């Protein structure tokens, strides 16, 4: 039960601060060393800073090295990144991740978190429109019918969509977003369920972009 | 630029070994015996395959195994399974307390057959054109291999601008999906008689067509 979750990510513009946050259970968290690494879109991972367990042996890469500062609270949990004098080139999806036990796992990382996405851009946030993609007599294929939702110029990435707050996965796919010549981006999701359920049971897409702090409950009626 | 060097892509058959290459120099692959493998799915946390070279986590199958010659690593995984499609990350102790990483390789994982695509076609909502939009959206799944090209008519003319369409993915049983888009003014919905899109797959099309009224 190893667990790591990084919270924070954000807009931010060029030259800004923001400042990301880890919480970890299931071990003993005072006595890992910690680590913060990044993957810029479409690159490879890179390893920025570690603390360890006392927070007096601190490490940067030379990439953040002045501008970036790393810290912890093991009365939380907690690790954080506190990033300064941001650039375009900093936008990265950014990971907690956990030294494995000093000795036996020397460099290595031998847990990861999701990750959270930081976007450095001088655009601004945008939360998105959600419309229904209502299934009707022409977009059923017989005993099964197809509905979904259309997610609506939001900026930056990303948006997360479940359906029927996750009782319902086996029908679903979540397309990859759209950028449009706006700056801003679109997404869908479609789920395909008995034609027999569409008179009882309800249909509701989530639909989350934490940047604008937007949660959406759409229900899709035919 | 990464600091290792990986083949940015690597391909095999079920049942088939695969090897991906790491190229270091003396200052990390080639200096220590400390390099370590990651695995990525999409949108999901790496996960620890290899370490010190040819080390195995518990929990690791022992088809991954790791090798190294002089400044160059190499991961092997035998028996592929559709499962060990993904982004495979070296990486290495560098001295000064440094971490460093490839660049990542893709393993796509091969031999399915053909599948021909399906196509859904929904007309803008009601609320998107009381906002003074209209989106028409085309989805396209089940296909393979992952490549499409989608043409958009209004009436029978072909659109002159306002697609937007998506790379093929992934769906969760391994086929293709695709996405394709087409915005247009509420005046042009209602002005015309219908819209099509029209996928093309492996030289076969399938057109699906919605009308305002
Ligand atoms: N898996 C690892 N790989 C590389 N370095 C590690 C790893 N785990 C810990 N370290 C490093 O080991 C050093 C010791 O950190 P640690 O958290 O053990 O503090 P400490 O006060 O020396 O520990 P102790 O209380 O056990 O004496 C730090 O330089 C830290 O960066």
């Amino acid at each position: 039960q190893v667990q790591l979750q990084e919270s924070g990510g954000d807009l931010v513009k060029p030259g800004g601060s923001l400042r990301l946050s880890c919480a970890a259970s299931g071990f003993t968290f005072n006595t890992y060393t910690m680590n913060w690494v990044r993957q810029a879109p479409g690159k490879g991972l890179e390893w920025l800073s570690s603390i360890s367990s006392r927070s007096n042996y601190i490490n940067y890469a030379d990439s953040v090295k002045g501008r970036f500062t790393i810290s912890r609270d093991n009365a939380k949990n907690s690790l954080y990144l506190q990033m300064n004098s941001l650039r375009a080139e900093d936008t990265a999806v950014y990971y907690c991740a956990r030294f494995g036990r000093k000795g036996d796992l020397n460099w290595v990382f031998d847990y990861w978190g999701q990750g959270t996405l930081v976007t450095v851009s001088s655009a601004s946030t945008k939360g998105p429109s959600v419309f229904p993609l209502a299934p009707s007599s022409k977009s059923t294929s017989g005993g099964t019918a197809a509905l979904g939702c259309l997610v609506k110029d939001y900026f930056p990435e990303p948006v997360t969509v479940s359906w029927n707050s996750g009782a319902l996965t086996s029908g679903v796919h979540t397309f990859p977003a759209v950028l449009q010549s706006s700056g801003l981006y679109s997404l869908s999701s479609v789920v395909t369920v008995p034609s027999s359920s569409l008179g009882t049971q309800t249909y509701i897409c989530n639909v989350n972009h934490k940047p604008s702090n937007t949660k959406v409950d759409k229900k899709v009626e035919p | 630029q990464s600091a290792l060097t990986q083949p940015p892509s690597a391909s095999g058959s079920p049942g088939q070994s695969v090897t991906i290459s790491c190229t270091g120099t003396s200052s990390d692959v080639g200096g220590y015996n400390y390099v370590s493998w990651y695995q990525q799915h999409p949108g999901k946390a790496p996960k620890l395959m290899i370490y010190e070279v040819s080390k195995r986590p518990s929990g690791v199958p022992d088809r991954f195994s790791g090798s190294k010659s002089g400044n160059t690593a190499s991961l092997t995984v035998s028996g592929l399974q559709a499962e060990d499609e993904a982004d495979y990350f070296c990486s290495s102790y560098a001295g000064s307390n440094n971490v460093v990483f490839g660049g990542g390789t893709k393993l796509t994982v091969l031999g399915q057959p053909k599948a021909a695509p399906s196509v859904t076609l929904f007309p803008p909502s009601s609320e998107e054109l009381q906002a003074n939009k209209a989106t028409l959206v085309c989805l396209i799944s089940d296909f393979y291999p992952g490549a499409v090209t989608v043409a958009w008519k209004a009436d029978s003319s072909p659109v002159k601008a306002g697609v937007e369409t998506t790379t093929p993915s992934k769906q969760s049983n391994n086929k293709y999906a695709a996405s394709s888009y087409l915005s247009l003014t509420p005046e042009q919905w209602k002005s015309h008689r219908s819209y099509s899109c029209q996928v093309t797959h492996e030289g076969s099309t399938v057109e699906k067509t919605v009308a305002p009224t």
